[PDB]
């Protein structure tokens, strides 16, 4: 629960889990 | 904006 959807500079789909404060790939 | 994951 509690993400975020941002586009890898690099070029990739990565989003952010604001409930704990962490980075993740793919959706979860 | 948040990080980017390793």
């Amino acid at each position: 629960s509690m993400w975020t959807e941002h586009k890898s500079p690099d070029g990739r789909t990565y989003y952010y889990n604001t409930e704990t404060k962490q980075s993740t790939w793919e959706k979860p | 904006p948040p990080p980017l994951p390793p």
